């Protein structure tokens, strides 16, 4: 059990469109890269494989995982998408 | 004519999440059996206990798999 | 205000499930007219049994599922 | 069986305009379903209802329904979409 | 508890007494192993005891493995 | 789920009177007899049931599958 | 009320020995009023022995046709 | 064997036009099938059928035919619609 | 009290032969004051083996209705 | 005033399943003609039980 | 009708009596459950059944898989 | 067939004739285990012939929607 | 004219040369003169030699089954 | 070590000293053979030695059965 | 073609005494052997030549 | 790691297969390397279809 | 060559002479078939010859699904 | 182990344009490639290594990567003459 929380992180106020990238883009792949090593040292750690009660705790983690992906995904593309429509005509 | 909306909990089940009883007596119930393994009032109450929690483990995880393949194939026809 | 009344109340709710009400309590009661215990009069012909009190009471009492009421020969927390 | 309602009248749409239609369509479809999936849920965790033959046959059944329902409404707004694409687009 | 503790308490509920009489019958025995009359009730206390066991234990396996047949219809 | 406007439990009891019935003698070879019966028929009955409610889920979401 | 198929096959066994059903029992309440009579002895063994194999041979009739409605009914995937 | 009827001459001096043919088409199929469904659901239900080889061993048949039909019905009906799509997409 | 089918098909014995359970015990306790009296001894004999036969059946018929009821539990599963 | 009528029932409903009252009760009932047990008496060759 | 209910008659007309053997036999032994004569003939039919029914079940399962995958085939 | 139109012996036949002569005898081991390995290659024999001719015709489909 | 899942069935009835026969012999030998302790003692090993036999046999055909339509299935 | 040592480990734990009583048991029997003290003595240890082993192999096994079929929805 | 060879020298063995337990015990290894073998293969092909598919889809 | 943890207990059961404490070790630890293979390869195969889908979408 | 091949030989090679203190024993059973010191000799190899194959089988079985299980994943 | 060797000494070359930082990294590309399929393909024919759990569970790993990684230039090379199509088209 060590624990630490960030809690002063984000500015809430209109800001430039630049930058909303930026915090977004960082943001993201910083929880993505946490979460998929959390994935794998669960699995790692035979005292968590084994268990029926944590397996279950496991099986949720890693859908989550995947639906957050599959849609940001998603949505990026059609971003792209629609200027790519409005240019080309 | 329609039947009624219904009205959402919407609070309750999120932080209603904590210790089950159930695996808590699964536990405290093989602690007990393994003091004496030959009583049979012991035996016959662990058999109950531990088939309970077998059938509750497995149609947990048999729903949330359904409830997940729900939202994959959602934004699979989309994409 | 609507929204803070309404968390709180569903918390308050949730941890007093963890709450309990229903203490027990002993009541010792001596018989001053006959023996608490069942008796066995071994007839030379028949072995016939008197029940005690206590036997006859659980026999009847056993796998009941509902309250008790009426011997006969705020509101929320009742 | 235990406690039910149902609504009898509908507003006159000549009073409503084209877009109150729709957000009042949409509202109670996403409550209805919010609330199966609830539902489905807490049937799941009463151990009583999840360890009786005669309970389970019922999930069975409410989670069927749950999954064919939201299959068909995924699948029509994509068509819906589809033919504003294929009109405009074109 | 679910359904099957009932199911098997059901058992327990309908024998009031056979988990006390047979340990006493046995208290009784066990002092005097010698008397025809304190044997021949051992006997049939403990020949009882043997089915209500047997019978408590097959019902509940039976319930369990109709429901496990269930629940891999979920999916 | 109706088609809208086409015109157009015993067991369960029988079983748990069985039950009831037997539990109070367990040693009674009529009762024994009859309990396993209703308990054999009980349990085809659930299992049939079951098979047949995935069969027609499954053949409704071949259907969508199709055209989605 | 309804009956099954297993309980049709069972009740042709019990109105199959129409009678045995009580004449166990009778035999039972001569015998045990005098049991030192070879008479009475002669007689106990035979129903005894006979309402042994009815009950035997009725439940492994049914549990036959159990493991084929199964059998069956497990094809309809 | 029980009940059987034929229509004779059905196309030699009138044709039904094609709006009518699927109409047609639509309907009977459509009823069939929902006597078929009924049909299964009872010979489940029935304590008496459900429990005898005999009639077991009919049920199996029923729901294979039932499932084939409907696959087959399906498959072939979007075949014929992407033809429709091909023709008509510009 | 509690008792089951088997209790009674063994107090079925016991309420048979009413008085036996006595008789063996004042005929041996006259007899044990005097061995050598003819009339005592001729009748000793009899009561003795009476009892011993009682028991005996009593003890194979419960046996015997303990395994076909074994029988028929082996069933259910 | 109607969404507020429906709800308030629907709950109210819901939360009387916990609420038991079909309470039981326990009589003593004196016999004054009769005895209260079995009887057991010997006929020629065989007993006769009265419950 | 259909050929898969044409292979499954292909067995009943191959069993041209058993159907009513069966349930003849079973007849007899009801009269009289304790005759060897009778027992022994009723374990012959009884297996013989058994066998019937559980080879006719699978046959026709398999015919089903195989139409099954040739009208997906057909997309 | 008996017919020829001017202008050996196939699974199709072996498997209706092995299941004609079985029908006969149900229990006997010899044409059971006679028909096991006929079924089975049945089975093999019909499930590789669908699967090619629908690898055909999905390459003359690409080919039209190409030139599209 | 066959397949390979019958030269395979073939090997077993060929690799033992004659026990399809000498089991109806044992039987039409034993069925004469049940009592007789050397005929009971030959038939136990032939009948058992022979279940063996067709289990050995059908569980193998399965097998193979099992490989050929998994390599089937990738066709697609 | 996983989770499953540990509920092996919970039946050595709460036997305690069962494996050694029979190991000692079985030396003293086989020094005398014929005395029915230890003849008494021995039959029941074994007996009790039989179902501790057996308790604990099936408990073991359903265990992994529920962790199998959890795994299993991984995918 | 080592291992294909092997597998039919063992059932040969095999059918000529099928109730030795050492033949028997040999069998089924090198049976299991061949079997996952096979599944590996085809399976591997599949995948380099869905690769080659995708591409030639990917410029069409 | 696991695998010679279950390699040695295979090595010192084939010594003696019919003691008892062996086997029991043996069933353990044979029991927890299945399931440790298993979660194993079903999560590389999940990750590993999620980034091809990616490439899919944009393609 | 093989892996499992490997697993099934490290038992022939833990029991050195096995396969054939089981022939041997036999043989001079045969020869005297009523002396108990040979009859009480031969029970005990008969057994350890059957536990060792049993665990053997069950061993290279387990294997295999687990690499069958990993190899349906290349897909 | 036994008869390995490794080349310590890469050749080297100038790079001086933009035709030859092109050449070469294909050149790069096309060697790893090769490297990489052949060896899934003795991977999958040594027969001590087809049959144990820790070979097979790297050789999973290997094909995975080939897959990504010429998914992902097949896609970026298409990307950029999509790119100069496009250009030159307007
Ligand atoms: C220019 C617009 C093209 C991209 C539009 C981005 C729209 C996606 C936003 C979204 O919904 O995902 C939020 C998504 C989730 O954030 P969260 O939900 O707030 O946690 O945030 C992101 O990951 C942003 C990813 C941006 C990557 C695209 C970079 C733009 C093109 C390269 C620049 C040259
Ligand atoms: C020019 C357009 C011409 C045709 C337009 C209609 C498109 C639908 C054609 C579908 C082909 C049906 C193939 C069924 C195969 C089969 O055997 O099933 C028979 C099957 C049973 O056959 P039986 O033996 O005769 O009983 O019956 C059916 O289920 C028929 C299915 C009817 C569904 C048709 C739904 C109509 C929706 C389209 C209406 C829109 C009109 C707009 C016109 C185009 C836009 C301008």
């Amino acid at each position: 059990i060590g624990q630490a929380v960030n809690i002063r992180s984000m500015e809430t106020d209109i800001v430039s469109l630049d930058d909303r990238l930026l915090q977004a883009f960082s943001g993201s792949a910083i929880a993505t890269a946490v979460d998929k090593q959390t994935i794998t040292n669960r699995i790692e750690d035979p005292n968590l494989v084994t268990d029926p009660k944590e397996l279950a705790i496991s099986q949720e983690m890693i859908s989550d995982y995947n639906l957050y992906v599959s849609m940001v995904s998603t949505l990026t593309r059609k971003g792209v998408g629609a200027v790519e429509t409005l240019l080309r005509s | 004519a329609t039947p009624w909306s219904g009205y959402l909990d919407d609070v309750s089940a999120k932080f209603d999440t904590g210790v089950d009883n159930l695996q808590t007596q699964v536990t405290e119930a093989l602690d007990k059996l393994a003091a004496k393994p030959s009583d049979p009032a012991l035996l016959a109450a662990y058999q109950s206990k531990l088939s309970e929690y077998n059938l509750y483990r497995n149609a947990q995880s048999n729903t949330v798999k359904v409830f997940k393949d729900i939202d994959a194939a959602i934004i699979q026809n989309f994409r | 205000y609507v929204d803070m009344v309404v968390n709180a109340a569903t918390m308050m709710d949730k941890q007093n499930d963890g709450i309990e009400l229903g203490r027990q309590k002993i009541g010792v009661m001596r018989l001053n007219n006959t023996f608490v215990g069942d008796r066995t009069y071994n007839l030379r012909d028949q072995k016939m049994v008197i029940p005690g009190i206590a036997t006859a009471i659980e026999r009847l009492l056993q796998g009941e599922e509902q309250p008790l009421g009426n011997i006969v020969s705020m509101s929320l927390q009742e």
